[PDB]
RNA sequence: CACAUUCCAACCACACCUGGCGUGUGGC
DNA sequence: TATCCGCTCACAATGCCACACGCGCTGCTCGGCC
DNA sequence: CCGAGCAGCTACTTGTGAGCGGATA
C-alpha cells in the first residue's frame, strides 16, 4: 500500500495539527461517576466518544446522529477506536528543550553550537547566564557568565547587553545562527587547518550542518514549545476493584507537568520576583525532560513503591521496549503449549496432538465443518455441541485434521530445527507424543520439557508447512552436510546387539534360504538371534542407468544382519550390513542411503530403522546390573605400586634433593601414567573373560557385556565415562585451575570417600554453573550475529567476476586439522583449477564442486584452490547464487532469495550451548618456552623455505637472518603435509629442497636469547661502542672470560643515548665486509641489553650469536579460546597489546626518545616518513635500526589486532585469518561448521567504507560511506571519464554494524535505541525498509523467502 | 496423501515459485470453483494441488495459460 | 510498625514457606542467600562465589544448590554446622590427643 | 492449555498467554528468526499481524474461516500503530510515504 | 415548496477480562 | 598546540512457564462557571 | 465543597566504548 517510511523533527505547528485540543485541567476521572473530565487527560471532545456511537451528554446516541457533534459538550459521535489515534497537546509558556538532544554523548547541541555541554546544562539548569546580541559590546555573543560575571559587567552595558538564562536563551540562539554562512566558514577552516583531532570535530560539525541544511528540519524545533500528549485509551488506567484505579507512571509525569506549568503560568500571572519564576522554569524543566526520559539527567525520581519511574524512552528501549515485545516477538493465537512425550508408533513425517487440545485449536475450522454439514445451522448451535463435545464432532475433527499440519516449536530456538511442521494424529491425553528421531534435532530431552504447537490456518500456510518446515524436507542440517536425522542411543543399541555375533549359539553352521526364513527360524525360537549363519542374499546394484540389477549370492553373516537386511531398500549393498552396526556405522549407512536413493524412500527407510531398533532391543533385555561393572583384579597393585612411587618421592622431596615444583610435577605425571594404566587395565578386562566353547576348547570372543555394549556402540556411553565409573576417576581440579596432588583412587561401584567426593563435587559445581552462566551470553552473541545478518538475501543468480581465496588444508601444528575437501565442498570455483600438470582444465571455472568433482580433485592431488567467496561478490545490497554455493540441506544448488545471513548466524550461535567460557587452558597451562624450537617431523618429505633468507655457518649448519620464514614439507606427491614457523636463529640441519625423513630434528632455537647472528665471517671490533658511556663490565664468575653488559634506554643516562653500541664486520686491511650484491655498508646496531661475551679482533664466524639479547619470553598470551574469545574476535576488538604491524617498508631507526613514550621513524627508499609512531617502552622490539622490512611484518609480538591486518594486508587475508581462528576455536571443542557462514558473517561486518581522496565524487574525504553506495556511484562515474572515488574498507565490531545502516528501524530495533533516533531526527533520515527486520516490524511479507518474489513482483510496478 | 515434495523439486525450478503455484491451485481449487484433474481420495486441496503438479500437468505457465483462457471466454460470453 | 511489617512481609528473603513435604521445609529455613541489601545480586556476581571452597567443607553443603539462575548463590547449611556467637559457621570436631 | 481467540490486552490489541487467563503462547523473536531463515513469507505475516494484531483482520479471517474462505487479508498490525503514536507524543516526527 | 429521515408478537446491536511494571521463588 | 593518558558516564547481560503479592499519610493551601 | 499538588515525617560487575580534561613535548 505505502512506501518507505520518513522520520524528522516536529515543528510545533505541525504539533498543534496534529492535537485535536488542549489538556488543562490534570484531573483523569471522577470518583462517583467513571465518566471522564470535561478537557482533562482523558476528554471526550479532544479525544472522541467513551462509548461507541454514543456521546458524553448522552443526546445523541442513535445510529442516525453519528458524524456530528453535540451543543454543549461537541463531541463527534462515531466508534471509540477514534480515540487510539486521536492526539492532544499542552501549550508551555516557557520553552523547554529535549533532554534527548540534550544528552546523546555527543548530544546534538553541543556539536551544533560548538559549545562544551558543560555550560549548556549549566545554562539548562538556572544557574550562569548566556550572552546574547553581543554586538558593540566587549565580551563575545556566545560567552557564558555567571551570576557575579553578570552583575559586575551590567553596568559596562545595560541597554544593548542582555544575558538570558533559560531555554529560551539557546531558542534565541538557534533562531539567530545561520545555516549557509557557517557552512562556509567551517569549510574554509576546514581546508586551511592541518590537525588530527581538530579535523575530526570540524569535519562533523560540517556533517551535521550538511544534514541540518539538506534534511527538511530547523535547528529552534529542537526547544519544545508545544508538548504532545498521549492518546488517552493507550494510557494504562483501568479501574482496579474498589476506588482504586491501576493507573500508569506516564499519567503521574504527565500529571507533574500540567502542574508544574499551571503553577509557572499562575506565578508568571502575578509577575513573581526573577528567582521565583527562573525556579519554576528549572522545576518545570525538570518535569518535562524526565517525563521525556527519566533517570538520564541523573535523578532517577520515583512515584510510588520508591521503585524507578517509567518514562517514554523506557517503553522503547530494553528487553521490554515494543521493539522486543510488542513488535519482534508477539504472543499469537491458535496456539498451545503442553509437555512432550515419546510416541514410537508414529511415523516420521507426522506426529501426536492431544484430543483437547486440537479441538480447542481448530474451533473455527470444525464450525464451518459442522455449517457445511446439515448439523449445525448457525455458529451457536455449532458451538454448544462442541462444548457439549457430542459423538457427531469428534469425526468432524478427524476430518478437519485428515492433511492439516501444525508447526511444533522448541522454548529456546537455536537454528531452523526449532520450528519444524508434522501432520497432527489425535490421541486421547493431555500430553503431545513426539517422534523420538527429531527430538534429538529439538535437542529436546524427555525430563518435562515443555513445547509449544501453532496452527498455518491458511491455503498457502499449510502448503507452505507441507513443502518446506516439514519434517522430510529437513534431513540435512544448514549447517553441516551431515544428516541430522543420526540415530539416538536406544536405536542403535537394539541394532548393535541384532548384529554383534557371537561364536557359538542355537543354529551355528545351518544353512536360510532367505531373510524371511531365518526371521521365521527366529520367531520360532528354534534358533538364537546372533550366530554365524550361511544364507542366501538377493541384492540389487544400481547400474550407470536408471537399472537395479539384482544378484543372488550365498554370504556368512550373523541372523541379525540376515533379518535386518529386510528392512534395507534395493540400492544398498550388503557391505553396509556386514558389520556391528554401531552409530557412525548405521549414520554412514543412512547417508549412502540418501545420496544413493534419493529423499523419497529414506524417510520410510529411517522409519522402519527406528520401528526394528525399538522392538529387537524389546525383545532383546539390555540391562546393567552390578555384576555387569566389573573392577580390575590387578587394579590394587597398581594402586600400591603408585603409592609407593608417591612416596619415594616424597622421601626424595623430605632429602633435600629435588624441590615442591619439581615433586609435584613427578607426583602428577605418576598419578597420570598410573591413571592411564588402570584405564587400559578396566578395557583389556572389560573386553575378556567372555569365552564360549564350539565344540572346542575355548573361542574367546567380543565381549557380550551390557555396560560395553552400551558403550562401545556409541549408544549413550564413552570411554572417559565408562573410565569414571568403573575405573578410577583420576585427577581433580582446585578453584584456581591447577591439579591437585591428591587423586581420587576409588570409583562410583566401589565406596566413595568422604573428601574424595568432597573434592569431586568442588570440580564438578564450576562445570555445572558454567553453562548455566554461558546460556546468557550465548543468546546475547545470537541476538547480536542475527542483527548484523538478516540485511542481505540471494537477490542475484550471478554477478560475474573472477576473485575468490585461496582455499587450501590447515596442517598447522600437527599433521593437519581438516583437508581440503570439507572447504570447498559446496562451492564454486572461481579461476582453472590447476593440476599438478601444467596446463589442465581438468576443473572448469563457474562450476558447482560435486561429490565426484572433489573426490577427482583429490585423486589429482591438488594443494590450493581459489574458489569464490561471499566478500569477493559484487551484488548490490545482497549476493549472488553464483558465489555462496550449495544449500547445505539441499541437493543442489542455492535457490534465489533464501536469507544466508540469519541461517549463518543460527548455525554460528547453535555451538554456543555447547562452548566454554572459562577454563586452565591458556595455552601453555603446562610449559611453553622458544627452547621448544626444536622441530621434528611425523613424515618423510623435502624441506621448502618461504620467506628465504638464510646463510650456512662454519659449522655445517644452516642459519636463518628473519622471522618470517616458513619451514614446509613436500610430500611424494606434491603437496604440503607439515608447515611450521622457523625462529629467528634457528640451527637448521638441513638445507631447501632436501630429502628428510621422519622423526629427526632439523632446526632449533635459544629460548632466551635474541641472536645478532652475522652473514660471513671476518674480525669484530668496538666500533661506535666506548666503555663507561654505552656499556658496563658486570665481571662473570663461572665462565671465565666475562661479558660486556649494555643498558636499556630506562637506566642509562643521557651521555649516551645518542651513542648506539654497534658491530662492523671488517677484514684485516680495515675496510667492512660488502653485502654480495648491494653497495650497502655492513654493520649490527645493538640495541640495550645487550650481552657480549665475544671478544674483540677475534675471527667471528658466518652466523653466530655475538649479542645475548634476553627476550620476555616464559609466559603464557593465548587468551582462553571460550565463547569470550569469539565474542571478541567477531567484536574486533584490540588485545592488551597489540602486535603493531609496519606501515610502509623501508628502513627503521629510533628518534626522540621519551616523548611520553619511546619514538619511531620508518624510511623507505621509494618514499618518505610520512607516519609517525608511539611505541611503549616495555615492549620488546623484533626489528632494529639497521634491519630492512617490508611493509605488514610484526614489529611488537604479541596478538595482533584485525584493523591493522585488514588495512595492511587486504580484504582476503584479514578474512582467512578471521575465519582460521573461529574454525580452530569451534573445532577445539569437537564442532563442525562450514566456513560460508563465518564468511558472509564478516562480509557483512565490513560493510561500511571511507575516503581518501575525494576526486570526482560528491562524498567528502572525512565521511564514513556505505560500500557498495559508493561502490555505485563509483560505477556510474566510471560510465563517464571522471574519476570515482579512493574507496577505503574499514572494519568494526558487530554491535556497530547494525547501528551505521542505511535503514534506521533495523537499528531501532537493536539497542542503543535513544541515540539512533535522535541521529535519525535530526538528519531528516528516511529507510527503503529494504530488508527482513524491518518488513516485519511493519507487517508485510518479507522478500526473503516466499514472498520475495511478490517484491520483487512489487519492484517491476515501480 | 503426500509425504515428500523432493520430485515437486525436481520438476519445479526452485521450492518457492512451487509453493506459490500450488497456493494458486489451491485457490482455484477450494473457492475458485474448480474441479481437480485427479481423482481424489478424501484429500484436501493442497495434497491434490501438488499431485496433479507432481504429475507434470499443471505448472505456473499452465496455470496463466488457463487464466487467459478463462478471461477470452468471459469475453466471448460477454458478446 | 511499619518497618517491620514491611520487613516481615515484603523483601528479598521475606517469603511464604513452600509447604509441599517436611524436606521442602528444612531446607527452607535452613537456607543460606546471598542476595538481599548488603548482598550480591545474581545479575552482577562473578565465578568466585559461584565456586565453592575446601574451607566450606562441614560448614555448608556443596552438592545442595538450586540448578538456574542462581548456582551458588543460594546454599544450604550443613547438618552439624552451627552458628557462632560472632556470626561465623562453626563445624564439631572430637579432639585427637597422642594415641 | 490452548486458546483458539480470547481476550487481548488494552495497551495493545494483542492476545494474552498464560493458563490463568485464557490465553496463547508468545511467538518469540527466536521463533521469528527460525521462521524467516526458512520461507514462509506469508506464514509469518499471519502469524505476526492476522492472527495476533490486527484489529480489523483477525475478525475478517475468522469470519471467512467459518465460511470456508482461507484466504487473508494483511491489513496492519495494530502495535505498529502503537509505537507510531509513542514516537509521535515524543518531538520527533515519523510519518509513511505514498 | 423541497432536503433529510421515522422515536417501536419472539429476536438480531447493547460482549467480557488485568503480564501497568517490579520483586521473590521454583522448574526446563 | 598535538596527543596519549587518566577519570567519568552511557549501555549491555537469554528465553519460557507456574505461583504469590503490591500503589506515601495526613495535612495544608490554592484554585474552578449551576 | 471538591479536587488537586505538594511538604514533614545508593554503593562485589565487568567490560567496552565514547567523551572531557590535562599536562608535557
Ligand atoms: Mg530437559
Ligand atoms: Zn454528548
Ligand atoms: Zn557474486
Amino acid at each position: 500500500e505505502f512506501d518507505a517510511i520518513k522520520i524528522a523533527l516536529a515543528s510545533p505547528d505541525m504539533i498543534r495539527s496534529w492535537s485535536f485540543g488542549e489538556v488543562k485541567k490534570p484531573e483523569t476521572i471522577n470518583y462517583r461517576t467513571f465518566k471522564p473530565e470535561r478537557d482533562g487527560l482523558f476528554c471526550a471532545r479532544i479525544f472522541g466518544p467513551v462509548k461507541d456511537y454514543e456521546c458524553l451528554c448522552g443526546k445523541y446516541k442513535r445510529l442516525k446522529h453519528r458524524g456530528v457533534i453535540c451543543e454543549k459538550c461537541g463531541v463527534e459521535v462515531t466508534q471509540t477506536k477514534v480515540r487510539r489515534e486521536r492526539m492532544g497537546h499542552i501549550e508551555l509558556a516557557s520553552p523547554t528543550a529535549h533532554i534527548w538532544f540534550l544528552k546523546s554523548l555527543p548530544s546534538r547541541i553541543g556539536l551544533l553550537l560548538d559549545m562544551p555541554l558543560r555550560d549548556i546544562e549549566r545554562v539548562l539548569y538556572f544557574e550562569s547566564y548566556v550572552v546574547i546580541e553581543g554586538g558593540m559590546t566587549n565580551l563575545e555573543r556566545q560567552q557564558i557568565l555567571t551570576e557575579e560575571q553578570y552583575l559586575d559587567a551590567l553596568e559596562e552595558f545595560g541597554d544593548e547587553f542582555d544575558a538570558k538564562m533559560g531555554a529560551e536563551a539557546i531558542q534565541a540562539l538557534l533562531k539567530s545562527m545561520d545555516l549557509e554562512q557557517e557552512c562556509e566558514q567551517l569549510r574554509e577552516e576546514l581546508n586551511e587547518t592541518n590537525s588530527e583531532t581538530k579535523r575530526k570535530k570540524l569535519t562533523k560539525r560540517i556533517k551535521l550542518l550538511e544534514a541540518f541544511v539538506q534534511s527538511g528540519n530547523k535547528p529552534e524545533w529542537m526547544i519544545l514549545t508545544v508538548l504532545p500528549v498521549l492518546p488517552p485509551d493507550l494510557r494504562p488506567l483501568v479501574p482496579l476493584d474498589g476506588g482504586r484505579f491501576a493507573t500508569s507512571d506516564l499519567n503521574d509525569l504527565y500529571r507533574r507537568v500540567i502542574n508544574r506549568n499551571n503553577r509557572l503560568k499562575r506565578l508568571l500571572d502575578l509577575a513573581a520576583p526573577d528567582i521565583i519564576v527562573r525556579n519554576e522554569k528549572r522545576m518545570l524543566q525538570e518535569a518535562v525532560d524526565a517525563l521525556l526520559d527519566n533517570g538520564r539527567r541523573g535523578r532517577a525520581i520515583t512515584g510510588s513503591n520508591k521503585r524507578p519511574l517509567k518514562s517514554l524512552a523506557d517503553m522503547i528501549k530494553g528487553k521490554q521496549g515494543r521493539f522486543r515485545q510488542n513488535l519482534l516477538g508477539k504472543r499469537v493465537d491458535y496456539s498451545g503449549r503442553s509437555v512432550i512425550t515419546v510416541g514410537p508408533y508414529l511415523r516420521l513425517h507426522q506426529c501426536g496432538l492431544p484430543k483437547k487440545m486440537a479441538l480447542e485449536l481448530f474451533k473455527p475450522f470444525i464450525y464451518g465443518k459442522l455449517e457445511l454439514r446439515g448439523l449445525a445451522t448457525t455458529i451457536k448451535a455449532a458451538k454448544k455441541m462442541v462444548e457439549r463435545e457430542e459423538a457427531v464432532v469428534w469425526d468432524i475433527l478427524d476430518e478437519v485434521i485428515r492433511e492439516h499440519p501444525v508447526l511444533l516449536n522448541r522454548a529456546p530456538t537455536l537454528h531452523r530445527l526449532g520450528i519444524q511442521a508434522f501432520e497432527p494424529v489425535l490421541i486421547e491425553g493431555k500430553a503431545i507424543q513426539l517422534h523420538p528421531l527429531v527430538c534429538a534435532a529439538y535437542n529436546a530431552d524427555f525430563d518435562g520439557d515443555q513445547m509449544a504447537v501453532h496452527v498455518p490456518l491458511t491455503l498457502e500456510a499449510q502448503l507452505e508447512a507441507r513443502a518446506l518446515m516439514m519434517s522430510t524436507n529437513n534431513i540435512l542440517s544448514p549447517a553441516n552436510g551431515e544428516p541430522i536425522i543420526v540415530p539416538s542411543q536406544d536405536v542403535v543399541l537394539g541394532l548393535y546387539y541384532m548384529t554383534r555375533d557371537c561364536v557359538n549359539a542355537k543354529g551355528e553352521g545351518m544353512v536360510l534360504t532367505g531373510p524371511k526364513e531365518a526371521e521365521r527360524l527366529y520367531r520360532s525360537g528354534l534358533a538364537s538371534l546372533h550366530a554365524r549363519v550361511k544364507v542366501r542374499i538377493t541384492e540389487y546394484e544400481k547400474d550407470a542407468n536408471g537399472e537395479l540389477v539384482a544378484k543372488t549370492s550365498l554370504k556368512d553373516t550373523t541372523v541379525g544382519r540376515a533379518i535386518l537386511w529386510m528392512i534395507v531398500p534395493k540400492g544398498l549393498p550388503y557391505s553396509i550390513v556386514n558389520q556391528a552396526l554401531g552409530k557412525k556405522a548405521i549414520s554412514k549407512m543412512l547417508n549412502t542411503c540418501y545420496r544413493i536413493l534419493g529423499l523419497k524412500p529414506t524417510v520410510i527407510f529411517a522409519d522402519q530403522i527406528m520401528y526394528t531398533g525399538f522392538a529387537y532391543a524389546a525383545r532383546s533385555g539390555a540391562s546393567v546390573g552390578i555384576d555387569d561393572m566389573v573392577i580390575p583384579e590387578k587394579k590394587h597393585e597398581i594402586i600400591s605400586e603408585a603409592e609407593a612411587e608417591v612416596a619415594e618421592i616424597q622421601e626424595q622431596f623430605q632429602s633435600g634433593l629435588v624441590t615442591a615444583g619439581e615433586r609435584y610435577n613427578k607426583v602428577i605425571d605418576i598419578w597420570a601414567a598410573a591413571n592411564d594404566r588402570v584405564s587400559k587395565a578396566m578395557m583389556d578386562n572389560l573386553q575378556t573373560e567372555t569365552v564360549i566353547n564350539r565344540d572346542g576348547q575355548e573361542e574367546k570372543q567380543v565381549s557380550f557385556n551390557s555396560i560395553y555394549m552400551m558403550a562401545d556402540s556409541g549408544a549413550r556411553g564413552s570411554a572417559a565415562q565408562i573410565r569414571q565409573l568403573a575405573g578410577m576417576r583420576g585427577l581433580m581440579a582446585k578453584p584456581d585451575g591447577s591439579i591437585i596432588e591428591t587423586p581420587i583412587t576409588a570409583n562410583f561401584r566401589e565406596g566413595l570417600n568422604v573428601l574424595q567426593y568432597f573434592i569431586s563435587t568442588h570440580g564438578a559445581r564450576k562445570g555445572l554453573a558454567d553453562t548455566a552462566l554461558k546460556t546468557a551470553n550465548s543468546g546475547y552473541l545470537t541476538r547480536r550475529l542475527v542483527d548484523v545478518a538478516q540485511d542481505l538475501v540471494v537477490t542475484e543468480d550471478d554477478c560475474g567476476t573472477h576473485e575468490g581465496i585461496m582455499m587450501t588444508p590447515v596442517i598447522e601444528g600437527g599433521d593437519v586439522k581438516e583437508p581440503l575437501r570439507d572447504r570447498v565442498l559446496g562451492r564454486v570455483t572461481a579461476e582453472d583449477v590447476l593440476k599438478p600438470g601444467t596446463a589442465d582444465i581438468l576443473v572448469p571455472r563457474n562450476t558447482l564442486l560435486h561429490e565426484q568433482w572433489c573426490d577427482l580433485l583429490e585423486e589429482n592431488s591438488v594443494d590450493a584452490v581459489k574458489v569464490r567467496s561471499v566478500v569477493s561478490c559484487d551484488t548490490d545490497f545482497g549476493v549472488c547464487a553464483h558465489c555462496y554455493g550449495r544449500d547445505l540441506a539441499r541437493g543442489h544448488i542455492i535457490n534465489k532469495g533464501e536469507a544466508i545471513g540469519v541461517i549463518a548466524a543460527q548455525s554460528i550461535g547453535e555451538p554456543g550451548t555447547q562452548l566454554t567460557m572459562r577454563t586452565f587452558h591458556i595455552g601453555g597451562a603446562a610449559s611453553r618456552a622458544a627452547a621448544e624450537s626444536s622441530i621434528q617431523v611425523k613424515n618423510k618429505g623435502s624441506i621448502k623455505l618461504s620467506n628465504v633468507k638464510s646463510v650456512v655457518n662454519s659449522s655445517g649448519k644452516l642459519v636463518i637472518t628473519s622471522r618470517n620464514t616458513e619451514l614446509k614439507l613436500i610430500d611424494e606427491f606434491g603437496r604440503t603435509k607439515e608447515s611450521y614457523k622457523v625462529p629467528y636463529g634457528a640451527v637448521l640441519a638441513k638445507g631447501d629442497g632436501e630429502q628428510v625423513a621422519g622423526g629427526e630434528t632439523v632446526a632449533n632455537w635459544d629460548p632466551h636469547t635474541m641472536p645478532v647472528i652475522t652473514e660471513v665471517s671476518g674480525f669484530v671490533r668496538f666500533t661506535d661502542m666506548i666503555d663507561g658511556q654505552t656499556i658496563t663490565r658486570q665481571t662473570d664468575e663461572l665462565t671465565g672470560l666475562s661479558s660486556l653488559v649494555v643498558l636499556d634506554s630506562a637506566e642509562r643516562t643521557a651521555g649516551g643515548k645518542d651513542l648506539r653500541p654497534a658491530l662492523k664486520i671488517v677484514d684485516a686491511q680495515g675496510n667492512d665486509v660488502l653485502i654480495p650484491g648491494t653497495d650497502m655498508p655492513a654493520q649490527y646496531f645493538l640495541p640495550g641489553k645487550a650481552i657480549v661475551q665475544l671478544e674483540d679482533g677475534v675471527q667471528i664466524s658466518s652466523g653466530d650469536t655475538l649479542a645475548r639479547i634476553p627476550q620476555e619470553s616464559g609466559g603464557t598470551k593465548d587468551i582462553t579460546g571460550g565463547l569470550p574469545r569469539v565474542a571478541d574476535l567477531f567484536e574486533a576488538r584490540r588485545p592488551k597489546e597489540p602486535a603493531i604491524l609496519a606501515e610502509i617498508s623501508g628502513i627503521v631507526s629510533f628518534g626522540k626518545e621519551t616523548k611520553g613514550k619511546r619514538r619511531l621513524v620508518i624510511t623507505p627508499v621509494d618514499g618518505s616518513d610520512p607516519y609517525e609512531e608511539m611505541i611503549p617502552k616495555w615492549r620488546q622490539l623484533n626489528v632494529f635500526e639497521g634491519e630492512r622490512v617490508e611493509r605488514g611484518d610484526v614489529i611488537s609480538d604479541g596478538p595482533e589486532a584485525p584493523h591493522d591486518i585488514l588495512r595492511l594486508r587486504g580484504v582476503h587475508a584479514v578474512t582467512r585469518y578471521i575465519v582460521n581462528e573461529v574454525q580452530d576455536v569451534y573445532r577445539l571443542q569437537g564442532v563442525k561448521i562450514n566456513d560460508k557462514h563465518i564468511e558472509v558473517i564478516v562480509r557483512q561486518m565490513l560493510r561500511k567504507a571511507t575516503i581518501v581522496n575525494a576526486g570526482s565524487s560528491d562524498f567528502l574525504e572525512g565521511e564514513q560511506v556505505e560500500y557498495s553506495r559508493v561502490k555505485i556511484a563509483n560505477r556510474e562515474l566510471e560510465a563517464n571519464g571522471k574519476v570515482g572515488a579512493t574507496y577505503s574498507r574499514d572494519l568494526l565490531g558487530i554491535t556497530k554494524a547494525s547501528l551505521a545502516t542505511e535503514s534506521f528501524i533495523s537499528a531501532a530495533s537493536f539497542q542503543e535505541t535513544t541515540r539512533v533516533l535522535t541521529e535519525a531526527a535530526v538528519a531528516g533520515k528516511r529507510d527503503e525498509l529494504r530488508g527482513l527486520k524491518e518488513n516485519v516490524i511493519v507487517g508485510r511479507l518479507i522478500p526473503a523467502g516466499t514472498g520475495y518474489a511478490y517484491h520483487q513482483d512489487r519492484m517491476r510496478r515501480r | 496423501a503426500r509425504v515428500t515434495v523432493q520430485d515437486a523439486v525436481e520438476k519445479i525450478g526452485n521450492r518457492f515459485d512451487l509453493v506459490l503455484v500450488a497456493a494458486r491451485r489451491a485457490r482455484q481449487m477450494q473457492v475458485g470453483g474448480k474441479d481437480p484433474l485427479v481423482p481424489e481420495e478424501n484429500d484436501k486441496t493442497t495434497v491434490i494441488a501438488l499431485r496433479e503438479i507432481e504429475e507434470g500437468l499443471i505448472n505456473n505457465q499452465i496455470l496463466d495459460v488457463r487464466e487467459r483462457q478463462e478471461q477470452q471466454e468471459q469475453e466471448a460470453a460477454e458478446l | 510498625s511499619a518497618a517491620v511489617k514491611e520487613f516481615f512481609g515484603s523483601s528479598q528473603l521475606s517469603q511464604f514457606m513452600d509447604q509441599n513435604n517436611p524436606l521442602s521445609e528444612i531446607t527452607h529455613k535452613r537456607r543460606i542467600s546471598a542476595l538481599g541489601p548488603g548482598g550480591l545480586t545474581r545479575e552482577r556476581a562473578g565465578f568466585e562465589v559461584r565456586d565453592v571452597h575446601p574451607t566450606h567443607y562441614g560448614r555448608v553443603c556443596p552438592i545442595e544448590t538450586p540448578e538456574g539462575p542462581n548456582i551458588g548463590l543460594i546454599n544450604s547449611l550443613s547438618v552439624y554446622a552451627q552458628t557462632n556467637e560472632y556470626g561465623f559457621l562453626e563445624t564439631p570436631y572430637r579432639k585427637v590427643t597422642d594415641g | 492449555h490452548a486458546r483458539s481467540t480470547g481476550s487481548y490486552s488494552l495497551v495493545t490489541q494483542q492476545p494474552l498467554g498464560g493458563k490463568a487467563q485464557f490465553g496463547g503462547q508468545r511467538f518469540g523473536e527466536m521463533e521469528v528468526w527460525a521462521l524467516e531463515a526458512y520461507g514462509a513469507a506469508y506464514t509469518l505475516q499471519e502469524m505476526l499481524t492476522v492472527k495476533s494484531d490486527d484489529v480489523n483482520g483477525r475478525t475478517k479471517m475468522y469470519k471467512n474461516i467459518v465460511d470456508g474462505n482461507h484466504q487473508m487479508e494483511p491489513g496492519m498490525p495494530e502495535s505498529f500503530n502503537v509505537l507510531l503514536k509513542e514516537i509521535r507524543s515524543l518531538g520527533i516526527n515519523i510519518e509513511l510515504e505514498d
